[PDB]
């Protein structure tokens, strides 16, 4: 009861009555002591000195304070931050948050290479005009580059980063490239060799059969993928022999896979997995794909098509003095067996480089060609679309964006509402101070809002609606912030049904009376401000009462009233079967509760 | 349709998985009790391990004493755990390691600990676990029976002004010759004073006195000392460091045998590893450390050993009887069990009568074996001592191991170049470690490639390394101030984040349920709640006279503020300047009747 | 009300298979005029008490 002890003094020179409020406190005391101690007691000014004392905390605090927080991003591997490592960097994922450098170089890469990717992909919507609406889409795109405002048709030739949409894009400028290639987002090279295109058949469901092609000559090759480097040798649609210096099982295994498929080695390019007959769609929307990329992406899928894939490749027991450089399939660096022509070791293999520039010509569906065929890059090795915010750019031409949503649509819907306002004849304050509420379910922003509606059930929506503005426009009690908020409702003709408290668009979203919602919120002392997603809006007018009186926002037929708990709690259904003279307490929110009476 | 729940380690690892196996972190509801029956079975396991039958009647008790160390016999079914040590080949792994670490080693490590216990004061002894009262015969904290012991010796020779270890230590040594004690009140003798400073309850985790307590503080020390320049010893930390250790360890190997070898890692559980340490060996071995150093310490270490040859364990509830129909049920203590043989069961009966002899009033005269948790730095330490040995029959073979060792489970790691070698190899191990009693489980231990084994719930694979360790606490049973247990909690998670059990969306809902624990357990709820609880009555008055609510504290009515990024960062430290000034000069009023320091505090 | 409590009446009558423990709860709204109108379930007094026709309450049972 009053197990915490105190001193005696200490509480009369306070002046700390008991059962202040039937709350005893208490030589002993109870908790709530220290309340009435902390709410209504003596004040003092020790402030600088619990500072200085606590020095050590309040630099930490102040050090904390002193962050320009950055992204974070999910990878692996290959003091005054210790306070803070726990919250920095984890294993799977880590914050480039820093304290006082900064140089804006390598973001600037991604951001570049990120909206090169974009732009390739835009101009992938038709058949025939690939190269040019790629190129005007590039004259349309500038960009706030770092700290300069530049364009978009020097920055790819300025910058030296090898990647396919640099490439891709490139090409179509007349650029130097630098030999390289890109089957998917693997990286490769030549190092020797050479040979001509050939064409094969492959089976699908055991019945049908499709044409790809490949290389009959030997020719080497340098693979390169995340954190894995490796050397190969390809001859005649198989793998000769393969080496590797870059130990990761999950790195080494893709490489390897895409590596195969870059030699086509393996039964599945005689007859197809039982997946593939699944679809047999080797084709995009209303375009055509061959069988590796199909392959792959059946790879993507799921690991196990990984181990399939490896298993069609043979396995065999290793002998002794080969344990070091063998392989699992799991990409165990040693194991008691592993797999046939294959060689694991340390230290990344040394990459070639190539000082000899080129340029390639686009085909229609933009696949670069340099010489012999040779593909280098295409649309095919790209990932998916991703939509992805950009800033400090420009795109004016059209299909730059399409810039049109569901919340978009709300929002533009309600700007057009307030602006209506515009302090004049023929709009919100004079039919409202006229009384001529009709023409209000007329207007043509009311009209442009109507098909972001929840049809099924609209006409209850827009009878309820229509009850709310009638009886605040009539009485002349009306908050114009709740009026804005349910008028789009108030186009369609009214019906019967149940209503539940929440008026839904077709988005699965909703808006409700007398609360506030990230779609929709306002708050007295502010009232010149509607929020809208947190995005603050004017209004066009001021008021100071037009808004105090919501008296008849909350329900259709009801208005608020002194508090009494007495009244019985009630339900928006039952509503139908209340009198007059008969107060009724009902929720209008989270544990927020009010007393209304009819009329 | 069946719901089978484990259909997901199929197409998925179990590194990601396994936590999903055990329940969460918490005070168990199993609530086992310790009674006569375990102890009577643990006595008698410890007796039976022992493969010896040698006794030496003593002088201070006129009581056998089971000699078990150098005197093995009953070799048969070895396989089983055994408990005699020998001592030859324990001080030669001692002289292996020593020369591989260095000669000064040992030298070093005890000056360390020496010079850090001598600027110690007696009164660290009151931070325990608990312990067990040696005047009003129960378990209690440290502080309470520290109280007792120096207020008994006030009362019957004196008080104790040493305010030092060293001083407590003679104290009590002295003490053990005293004739007669006072206490309040009441006095006691030399024999029995003797016993309750020698006697132990079960709490069957072990719960000693007070006596015993510093020695074996100061051997615990030194073990620590020791257990940091070892690479193989993840005891004295866990996590980061722990990780770092792992791949240390194997890169190391990767890095050091051949392209002709292959290698294997084995996940071991030693089994009884509190009825096979001997305090004996221990002795010998604290001597053979200290050989080199002052004589002090080579007397101090060794006192706790002889204070475990010669434990008292106290039996624990007596039985009960009970008539045919139940209506009548008698109660009786343990010392009266040897009075009423004849009627305890058989398997009851089997029990009891073979240990008579070592039984003086209640308890029975344990002359070895380790029952407490203590002494773990000691015993990996002996467990590093095992994994460093090597000899020539090894070398010519191609062959060796290494791995890492905890208090009870360690990981081994053996190389060779043939797939029966290793088995030789294990072999090998397991007799050199079966030679100091350090046994091991068939039903636990298993054993794989190098890439996949486990560690102290830490399973390590190829890759994702993944925890399981996810502490947290416990307001209900430690309950102090509002104002400490929750800074104390969100240091735990950060702490938790960093050994990686813990991610941020995991971290975020721990946080929001700790929130809740400790509002519920203070019984305080926001303002915004419609609660009409007693602290809540007040605070639904004098809450509209302010308008900083963000910088309210939780304890009142308040709201939280903190997140992942700001954890060190204390609630208070974070709306000290947002705080509407008077709520504020109001908390900190060092003119108050009554880590940062509030005027919310539960003296 | 008066209607729903009509309409029951009716359907009771013309054929003898009623309950004789739900007219005479109904009966006394059937005095006023038949409407139009949605009923919930529930027949209300002036005192904020109901009863419903074929489920026992304590104003009924």
């Amino acid at each position: 009861k009053f197990p915490i002890i105190a001193n005696k003094r200490m509480l009369e020179e306070a002046q700390i009555p008991k059962e202040h409020n039937n709350v005893a406190l208490w030589v002993l005391a109870s908790a709530s002591c220290i309340n009435y101690w902390n709410f209504c007691g003596p004040c003092v000014n020790n402030s600088e000195v619990i500072k200085e004392v606590y020095k050590s905390r309040f630099g930490r605090l102040e050090r904390r304070k002193e962050i320009m927080w950055k992204e974070l991003r999910f990878t692996l591997v290959d003091p005054e931050r210790m306070e803070l490592i726990h919250a920095l960097g984890g294993e799977t994922w880590i914050q480039e948050a820093n304290t006082a450098g900064i140089s804006n170089v390598d973001q600037r890469k991604n951001d570049i290479r990120a909206v090169c990717r974009k732009v390739c992909l835009a101009a992938n919507a038709s058949i025939m005009n690939a190269k040019s609406k790629l190129v005007e889409y590039i004259k349309s795109t500038s960009m706030r580059i770092g700290e300069t405002e530049r364009k978009l048709e020097e920055l790819i030739l300025e910058t030296d980063d090898v990647s396919p949409e640099v490439t891709l894009c490139k090409s179509a400028l007349g650029g130097q490239l630098g030999k390289t290639l890109s089957f998917g987002p693997m990286l490769l090279k030549k190092i020797s060799g050479s040979g001509v295109k050939v064409k094969d058949t492959v089976y699908i469901q055991g019945v049908r059969a499709v044409q790809f092609e490949y290389w009959s000559e030997q020719e080497e090759f340098y693979g390169e993928y995340k954190s894995a480097t490796a050397l190969f040798s390809r001859k005649e649609r198989s793998l000769e022999w393969i080496t590797i210096g870059g130990g990761i099982n999950e790195d080494r295994k893709r490489l390897l896979a895409m590596c195969m498929i870059f030699c086509r080695d393996g039964d599945y390019f005689k007859d197809a997995p039982a997946t593939i007959t699944m679809a047999d769609l080797s084709t995009k929307l209303g375009r055509e794909i061959p069988y590796q990329y199909v392959m792959m992406n059946w790879i993507q899928k799921s690991e196990d098509n990984l181990e399939a894939l490896l298993y069609s490749r043979g396995i065999v027991e290793t002998n002794p003095g080969k344990m070091g450089s063998s392989m699992g399939i799991d990409g165990s660096k040693r194991a008691i067996k592993s797999l046939r022509a294959v060689t694991i070791q340390s230290g990344k293999i040394d990459m070639p480089e190539s000082k000899e520039k080129i340029h390639l010509e686009l085909s229609d569906n933009l696949e670069a060609f340099d010489s012999s065929g040779r593909i280098v890059a295409t649309i095919l090795d790209l990932p998916s679309d991703k939509k992805v915010t950009f800033q400090d750019v420009s795109f004016q031409h059209p299909d730059l964006a399409v810039l049109r949503d569901e919340k978009t649509a709300i929002t533009k819907g309600y700007e057009a509402l307030i602006k209506r306002l515009g302090t004049g004849d023929n709009d919100i304050p004079s039919l409202i101070a006229k009384k001529d509420y009709l023409s209000l379910y007329n207007l043509p922003e009311v009209k442009l809002m109507a098909p972001l509606i929840r049809p099924n059930r609209k006409g209850v929506y827009s009878r309820v609606a229509r009850k709310l503005v009638s009886t605040q426009v009539t009485t002349g009690h009306y908050s114009l912030h709740e009026l804005i908020k349910v008028l789009p409702f108030t186009y369609f003709a009214p019906k019967q049904g149940m209503f539940e408290g929440r008026l839904f668009f077709s988005n699965d979203s909703f808006v409700e009376p007398g609360v506030n919602n990230n779609v929709f919120s306002w708050s007295k002392a502010d009232s010149s401000k509607i929020y809208c997603h947190g995005i603050a809006i004017r209004v066009p007018l001021v008021v100071g009462d037009e808004h105090m009186d919501t008296s008849l926002a909350l329900l259709e037929g009801f208005s608020v009233c002194e508090n009494d708990p007495r009244a019985p709690m009630v339900t928006r259904q039952d509503l139908i079967d209340v009198g007059f003279g008969q107060k009724v307490r009902l929720f209008v929110g989270q544990g927020s509760v009010r007393t209304f009476k009819r009329t | 349709m069946e719901i089978n729940p484990y259909l997901m380690f199929l197409n998925n690892d179990v590194t990601s998985l396994i936590s999903t196996t055990y329940p969460y972190t918490g005070p168990p509801p199993m609530s086992h009790g310790s009674s006569t029956k375990y102890t009577l079975e643990t006595i008698k396991r410890t007796y039976d391990y022992s493969r010896t039958s040698v006794e030496k009647t003593s002088k201070v008790f006129n009581i056998p004493r089971r000699k078990f160390c150098n005197c093995l016999e009953d070799k048969d079914e070895l396989v089983k755990p055994t408990g005699n040590v020998d001592i030859s080949s324990l001080l030669g792994l001692a002289e292996m390691m020593e020369k591989r670490m260095g000669e000064g080693f040992f030298k070093h490590c005890v000056m360390e600990a020496e010079t850090e216990i001598l600027k110690m004061h007696f009164s660290r002894l009151t931070e325990g676990r608990q312990t067990y009262d040696w005047t009003s015969e129960r378990n209690m904290p440290a502080a309470t029976a520290l109280q007792l012991t120096v207020d008994a010796i006030k009362e019957t020779e004196g008080p104790f002004k040493g305010t030092t270890m060293l001083e407590y230590c003679n104290k009590m040594i002295e003490m053990l010759d005293w004739k007669e004690i006072k206490f309040k009140i009441d006095s006691i003798k030399h024999d029995e004073f003797l016993i309750r400073a020698l006697t132990i309850n079960t709490m069957a985790i072990a719960t000693p006195g007070m006596i015993v307590r510093p020695f074996s503080k100061i051997v615990e020390t030194v073990a620590q000392k020791i257990c940091e320049k070892l690479k193989e010893s993840g005891l004295p930390v866990g996590g980061n460091e722990k990780k770092a250790k792992l791949k240390t360890t194997v890169t190391s190997l990767n890095a050091r045998m051949n392209s002709d070898q292959f290698a294997v890692n084995i996940t071991g559980d030693n089994s009884k590893w509190n009825e096979c340490q001997q305090p004996e060996a221990y002795l010998a071995l604290l001597a053979y450390i200290t050989k080199d150093s002052s004589d002090l310490m080579k007397d101090l270490c060794s006192v706790a050993p002889v204070l475990f040859c010669n434990k008292f364990v106290k039996l624990g509830q007596g039985i009960r009887l009970s008539n045919k129909r139940k209506t009548k049920e008698v109660i009786i203590k343990a010392e009266k069990m040897g009075k009423y043989k004849n009627l305890m069961r058989e398997e009851y009966k089997n029990l009891f009568e073979p240990l008579e002899k070592y039984i003086q009033k209640d308890v029975c005269f344990l002359p070895g074996g380790m029952l407490m948790g203590m002494f773990n730095m000691l015993s990996t330490v002996l467990g590093v001592s095992t994994l460093c040995y090597m000899d020539e029959e090894l070398k010519a073979k191609g062959c060796f191991w290494t791995g890492l060792q905890s208090s009870d489970d360690f990981v081994l790691f053996a190389v060779a170049s043939n797939w029966s070698n290793i088995h030789w190899t294990i072999r090998r191990f397991n007799a050199v470690c079966k030679l100091i009693g350090i046994n091991m489980s068939l039903e636990k231990s298993y054993g794989s490639l190098p890439e996949l084994f486990e560690f102290t719930s830490m399973f390590f694979d190829g890759e994702f390394v993944s925890n399981l360790a996810m502490e947290l606490p416990a307001f209900t049973t430690a309950g102090v101030n509002e104002g400490v247990d929750f800074t104390a909690a969100m240091s735990i998670i950060k702490t938790n984040m960093i050994n990686n059990s813990l991610s941020p969306s995991t971290a975020l809902m721990a946080l929001r349920i700790c929130l809740q624990e400790f509002r519920a357990t203070y019984r305080v709820h926001p303002w915004d709640s419609r609660v009409k609880g007693g602290r809540m009555k007040i605070i639904n008055e004098f809450i509209k006279t302010i308008e900083n609510k963000d910088g309210l504290l939780i304890a009142d009515g308040g709201k939280l503020m903190n997140n992942i990024s700001t954890l060190h960062i204390p609630e208070e430290v974070l709306k000290f300047e947002k705080m509407d000034e008077q709520y504020r000069n109001r908390v900190f009023n060092p003119k108050n009747p009554f880590a940062v320091v509030s005027t919310h505090s539960f003296r």
